[PDB]
């Protein structure tokens, strides 16, 4: 069915706008919005279709004190959207309280596109973790759309703040938002700034204007992850069947992402599979290993070569991973997109459950604990104190993510007959 | 190939959800005008509407299952097919016998499209603390999706690619019919419409999964509104699933790639032999 | 074909066998029938053809039909069938399109007879629709004078609800006759004449055109009972115009007598209130059994409609019920 | 028969003039009035036909202290009309008393075009609710033409004043005029300013000059609603048969209006029906649902596709409405008009009885009640006090519209065997 996307945060609104720019380049529309007669493709799961010849993308544009949204206005894509949902803090708790006081009218904006379409499948949350304006508010609406509708699917697009230590309040914020993503979202697509910055410094020569480049990298990822849904495949071409294969344990819903062209600014399948398994073509940063991998192909692919290629990785002993179930590596095939200039014809995807990211989590679980011993880096905001007078909800969230780390460490081994 | 071999999946993911609740009921409880409108629909809403031939497709039933290749209380999950009718110059190649062989392939594939979406639909109903049913559900859904892909890109698509080369080299119509017959024989023989028992082990395999879906959703809705009498049925279903799996692997190992499917089903090589053969 | 379509104007005649006979022009038919109602409610022994011809001239040059060819409007003329001593103008009336030239070779008396039969069908329905819009007109006119009597509210409201299902029935039959009995057939005729290069093709196309009209209309041999059912739902249409008026010939007049009694004052009225308690139950119990009779005959139509032709008549079944009223009270 | 239109109010006179401009573009006449030989169509139900080659539209032009009528004079359509009926308050009661004192000569103007034509069918009232000059006077003449002629039909074109709260006397005025429309009109075509303003802001970029655009939207609606009468169809091509199908209950005569081209500044029938049922292509703003719908089509329409399309809505479960009678959804077909540039060839209509508008009514029934508690917003006009010394006629009108709301709430349910 149809999928509604919601973007908040300034960085989130930017990457949502660039994503819709990428899809306007993808789909049979002009940059004004008007249909082009050159075109197979479906424009229904992400675009509301009138006959106003300007098919409006199904995005909910919410903000706090619009600054970059003015720059979103000065563009030729100002005729692509106008659903009139633009409305005028610093912490998780302050942003949570500010989202608390105005919940009725933003939820009326949600109920508007809920009543606008008749079929409903999923909500994509475009959000940055511990981002200030995004944090607190995004966790609040995440709690509310899961509590209000238990029949739909919740997916999230999320980056990870990592700068190798400055914001001293970030481990509290990420800790609480990770609780809310684990208990109020069914699947989370995890990215970080650091690995994409590393790959960007690898391909280009960039130090200062990194943001403008990594946005392009992210948008290529999010378009690629939706090519199987927008163009009709037969495997996991709905969101529900896609997420139903990727979760072996209901606490594990974090998906690793890669992309086989590391630079785009002939091939057989075993080549791109082996290039795919390398950690440098991976976009997300003791024995730590995958539980189950799904890889998705896009290009001119002969069908018998994929069988030989999977046989090749079986013979390589590149499978030095060992979970406790026979749920295995997964191949899928979709077409490369027509209708646009398409360089580097065959390109890959991976969607995998990897426990190396738990190290990333425990770094936050390290940092907050140190600040919890010092008690000088909570910054003592007034709404933060009124919202929780004892600050034991952060301690309870630390307990939940500690159980999450123990369940990860049990999921690494082939012994999960007992709970971890 | 667009409707039988599923070359438009948006048609199916719309049609199945809008059609299963009327389709599920027993024989002589369904009326054909209702289903004809719902079919004409999911064609006209989908982008499978672009081809010039979209009204040759009609719905009929097979009340007689795989028995006919040498039902009475259910229909639409045991009596369901599409017939794509033929004109006079096109009935020289694709005639009645080819259409029946295509239909008896498509009927066996309808069950593998059916059971996977039952598992995926019971997954979303629930997104110490009994969780062994999750392991069984995940094992079955991984199994049936791997079986589906293996049929999709091992048999159907490569021989269709071969047919696209063979029919462009034809010089008389006795080469066209010969290529079509060889295509039909290879695609029917390589799939699971061939053994002296015609693989009833696979029918029982999918039967215990539809029983698993049914019992698990009936228990979870009643619990939401014993816990060890419910455990015994799942343990029995797990035992039967493993037993029939070892039976399928034994019946493939006796007849000499084709050991392909095992290499995908167990990437690690676990459960690869839990009982020696002969 | 070329000389017949210009020197005898064969095609312009064929355009005027749909407009007039099969009601394809439609405004001339309603403007003729509004002015001919007091004549036709009389017995037709006191009706003569010159009085039809004269009012026909008003209808023709008041309406659009004046701008078409003098030949085809000249060929429209009235006709009257043979009389009986028991007679009604609605029973004996016809429009006859004359056939002049050698056009008799293309159109025989048998196709005229079937033309007259379908005209009789669309004659009955086009009368009963006028009677029902008089029912709605009486509801909208009398009730805003009946704002000083709330004791009639039950029986007037019951007559209001009884009107509306008749409006639904005589608003789904008259699209079953439009978009399937005069439009799909018109498409197949206009295709098979304009491509055809022989007179033997165009005659044999009009033949199957007209026989399909006999099959799609309810005038076949086997659908006779169906028609005899359908006549029964026209019965309770025309009956209603008397019964509704049987309200106002007692209700509305007493209110004027009451206003004159009030203007006198600037012992009698207790009997006027009591005779209402004598009158209201009888008219209520009459309207109730008329209601139940009408529901029973339309449900007995709908159960008979299921066993019919495979596709053509079955479409009508869908037309008569879209809400499953006859599948919630069955 | 012939239909006479009467326009009052400055806004009403403007939209009547624009409507006659639209019909002069429609009909075979020039902007001077002179016949053009390019032309099927009937110019008799709205245009008096002399042989003065300037066919005079059957409009009665009444006013109070003409200001915008001078702007009506400076136009090339000043030779289209001159029936000499232009004659020189603030409330409903003051305007009612001012209409009371001059009733003889304006009713002589009415009797003039009544004796001018021999056949008479209906009176269209072009009027704005609580509009000042229109209010009071329009209700007075509404009472008088229904009291004088009970054999004709009364239709009204009316907009609803809504500004989301400024005029403090508007709920009294709209309350009284709604009583007069319910008891002195047989059918009312209801519009509001707010939904058309919303659709206008959707299609264009307009904030200040909204009036000039919404007039065009209204005129397109009123021309479309008359295309079945001006061009000979066979279903409801008179006013009487049209209104006889739309009223299931004599208190309910308010018609919902939509238009399938939301912007005009290929198609099959199921597409425009499904686009038609959407609330965004609707022009008028617990379970609330239609009683009976009539939809009218204008365009190149194949006859068998409409049957399939109606079957499609039957299969969609877009019929989540349930009144107490089998009176059902209604399709009708008329032609698209020749003789003018016709873009967006297939266009739709709806004429439907919907109870959501009762919420709009009770907002007025809320507001007046609050002011009735305060007693400082009646503004105490002298003719208002002399016309009603106790102001109990507003209380009686509140009682009547309360019974109207109860009858609406009974009509929503499938249980109307008892009176509500």
């Amino acid at each position: 069915r149809e999928i509604i996307t919601l973007q908040l945060g300034q960085c989130g609104n930017q990457i949502g706008f660039e994503f819709w720019k990428q899809l306007c380049a993808e789909h049979g529309i002009s940059p004004e919005g008007i249909v082009e007669e050159f075109a197979t493709d479906r424009k229904d799961v992400f675009f509301y279709q009138a006959d106003d010849e300007h098919y409006i993308p199904r995005a909910v544009l919410l903000d706090l004190e619009p600054r970059v949204i003015h720059s979103i206005l000065n563009s030729p894509y100002a005729k692509l959207y106008n659903p009139e949902n633009i409305y005028l803090g610093n912490n998780w708790a302050s942003g949570f309280s500010q989202g608390e006081k105005i919940h009725e009218d933003i939820f009326d904006i949600i109920d508007r596109e809920a009543d606008g379409s008749d079929s409903l499948e999923g909500f994509v949350l475009c959000h940055s973790i511990a981002g200030g304006t995004g944090s607190g508010l995004g966790s609040y609406l995440l709690e509310r759309l899961n509590d209000r509708y238990p029949k739909k699917l919740v997916q999230t697009y999320s980056v990870f703040p990592n700068q190798d230590e400055d914001v001293v309040v970030q481990p509290y914020n990420s800790l609480l938002t990770l609780k809310r993503l684990t208990q109020n979202a069914d699947c989370v697509v995890v990215l970080d700034n650091t690995a994409l910055n590393r790959i960007a410094t690898d391909r280009l020569h960039i130090q200062n204007p990194s943001f403008s480049q990594i946005n392009q990298l992210v948008s290529t990822i999010m378009s690629a992850s939706t090519t199987t849904l927008r163009y009709p495949g037969y495997m996991n071409n709905d969101l529900i069947g896609l997420i139903a294969s990727l979760i072996p344990t209901p606490r594990l819903h974090f998906l690793m992402t890669g992309y086989t062209p590391l630079t785009t600014d002939k091939t057989t399948v075993l080549d791109v599979m082996r290039r795919l398994l390398q950690p440098k073509n991976v976009m997300v940063s003791t024995n730590h290993c995958y539980i189950a991998i799904l890889n998705i192909i896009q290009g001119e692919v002969d069908p018998t070569q994929v069988h030989k290629s999977l046989q090749r990785i079986r013979e390589r002993k590149l499978a030095n991973f060992i979970p406790w179930g026979p749920a295995s590596i997964q191949v899928a095939l979709s077409r490369k997109s027509p209708y646009l200039p398409s360089a580097h014809r065959v390109s890959g995807l991976m969607m995998a459950n990897h426990t190396s990211i738990s190290s990333l989590f425990e770094r936050t679980c390290r940092q907050y604990d140190k600040l919890r011993k010092r008690e000088a880096f909570l910054e003592q905001f007034r709404k933060e104190d009124m919202f929780k007078d004892n600050f034991d909800e952060m301690d309870t969230s630390r307990e939940i993510v500690q159980q999450l780390i123990d369940e990860y460490h049990a999921a690494t081994r082939p012994d999960y007959i007992s709970w971890g | 190939k667009r409707y039988f071999l599923m070359d438009q999946g948006d048609f199916f993911v719309h049609f199945m959800d809008l059609a299963e609740e009327e389709l599920r009921k027993p024989v002589e409880d369904i009326t054909p005008p209702r289903l004809e409108a719902l079919l004409e629909l999911a064609l006209r809403m989908s982008t499978a509407n672009t081809d010039p031939f979209k009204d040759d497709l009609k719905i009929d039933l097979m009340p007689h299952d795989l028995i006919t290749q040498l039902e009475l209380a259910l229909s639409g999950l045991e009596a369901f097919s599409f017939d794509y009718i033929v004109k006079w110059p096109l009935s020289l190649i694709i005639n009645r016998k080819a259409l029946t062989r295509y239909q008896m392939l498509f009927r066996h594939m309808f069950y593998c499209k059916h059971v996977e979406r039952q598992l995926c639909s019971v997954w979303i109903s629930n997104k110490q603390w009994f969780a062994g049913a999750f392991t069984l559900r995940q094992r079955m859904l991984n199994f049936v999706q791997n079986i589906q892909y293996y049929m999709m890109f091992e048999v159907m698509e490569p021989t269709w690619h071969i047919l696209e080369k063979n029919l462009k080299s034809a010089s008389n119509i006795d080469d066209v019919l010969g290529h079509h017959t060889g295509f039909l024989d290879t695609c029917l023989k390589d799939c699971m419409l061939t053994n002296p028992e015609l693989l009833k082990v696979f029918s029982k395999l999918m039967s215990v999964c539809v029983m698993f879906t049914n019992c698990m959703q009936k228990f979870t809705q009643s619990m939401k509104l014993l816990v060890s009498g419910f455990e015994a049925t799942i343990n029995k279903f797990d035992k039967n699933f493993s037993a029939h799996l070892l039976d399928l692997l034994a019946r493939l190992s006796i007849y000499s790639g084709m050991a392909s499917v095992i290499s995908r089903l167990d990437f690690n090589g676990f459960y690869t032999e839990r009982l020696e053969r002969l | 074909l070329d000389v017949l379509n210009k020197k005898y104007s064969l095609l312009d005649h064929m355009q005027a066998m749909r407009r007039y006979l099969l009601l394809g022009q439609g405004d001339f038919i309603r403007h003729l029938m509004d002015l001919l109602k007091p004549e036709l409610v009389r017995p037709a022994t006191t009706l003569y053809q010159h009085n039809l011809t004269g009012i026909l001239e008003t209808a023709v040059r008041a309406t659009n039909a004046q701008f078409d060819s003098p030949e085809i409007l000249r060929r429209l003329d009235v006709r009257l069938l043979e009389v009986s001593p028991g007679d009604t103008g609605w029973d004996v009336f016809s429009l006859d399109y004359h056939v002049d030239g050698p056009i008799a070779t293309v159109f025989t008396r048998e196709c005229m007879s079937h033309y007259l039969r379908v005209f009789n069908f669309l004659w009955r329905a086009k009368r009963m629709e006028y009677i029902l819009t008089d029912i709605r007109k009486g509801h909208m006119c009398n009730a805003k004078l009946l704002r000083n009597m709330p004791e009639f509210s039950g029986v007037l409201h019951q007559c209001h609800i009884l009107a509306s299902e008749m409006v639904h029935f005589i608003h789904q039959m008259q699209y079953y006759i439009t978009f399937e009995v005069l439009e799909c057939s018109w498409d197949e005729l206009w295709n098979k004449v304009q491509q055809a290069q022989d007179l033997d093709h165009i005659i044999a196309a009009h033949e199957v055109f007209l026989d399909t009209i006999i099959s799609r209309c309810l005038l076949d041999s086997d659908s006779r009972a169906l028609l005899n059912q359908l006549r029964a739902v026209f019965d309770q249409i025309i009956e209603l115009q008397n019964a509704q008026d049987a309200i106002y010939r007692a209700a509305l007049e007493e209110l004027q007598r009451r206003l004159q009694f009030e203007e006198k004052k600037k012992e009698e009225e207790n009997k006027r209130i009591g005779e209402f308690k004598e009158s209201i139950p009888k008219m209520c119990s009459q309207l109730r059994i008329l209601t139940h009779f009408y529901q029973g005959i339309v449900q007995q139509f709908l159960v008979l409609l299921t066993t019919s032709s495979d596709e053509s008549l079955r479409f009508l079944s869908f037309r008569l019920d879209f809400n499953e009223h006859y599948k919630a009270r069955e």
